[PDB]
């Protein structure tokens, strides 16, 4: 019932790492629609000093992952990765920018 | 990207 | 550097619905993600005492589209429709929920 | 959809 703010539209890249680079927590992120590739969604999490990228894919049947698991919506995957690593390489917990 |  | 009001996730089509019916403004509007059709957008729009939605189309290429002009993301579909109509059949525009 |  109320909009999601992790959701910043075309923000640049560049952008989006100045501000999570001011965040105090690992894990503060966001969804933004990517400039490199018109059409695709990134991910943007900050994680000790510096800030993570992640690329937002779809399968076939259209729905979105960034590793194996599937979801149905942008909505599941961030929530899913609020308590699952949004990583396969170090523990990575999304947290809302503060 | 990290997962690419 | 602020997240769009407009982007609701994956709210069910009757809860936007609900929500949109009470607004008093024609154009009042909100992108959820479909539950239908599984990694698509839909965009729901107040316009008199009806709710009109639209789905979001994707090009080869990516784009996002409603009708025929193509965008390279949700943000640049929903500003470009603040001006020009949403609908070839009536005239709306797109205005903030409030 | 009314563009469907």
């Amino acid at each position: 019932m109320k909009p999601h703010p992790w959701f910043f539209g075309k923000i640049p890249r560049a952008k989006a790492e100045e501000m999570l680079s001011k965040q105090r927590h690992d894990g503060a992120f966001l969804i933004r629609e990517s400039e490199s590739a018109p059409g695709d969604f990134s991910l943007s999490v900050k994680f000790g000093n510096d800030v993570q990228h992640f690329k937002v894919l779809r399968d076939g049947a259209g729905k979105y992952f960034l590793w194996v698991v599937k979801f149905n919506s942008l909505n599941e995957l961030v929530d899913y990765h609020r308590s699952t690593s949004v990583s396969r390489n170090q523990q990575i917990f999304l947290r809302d920018i503060e | 990207y990290v997962n690419v």
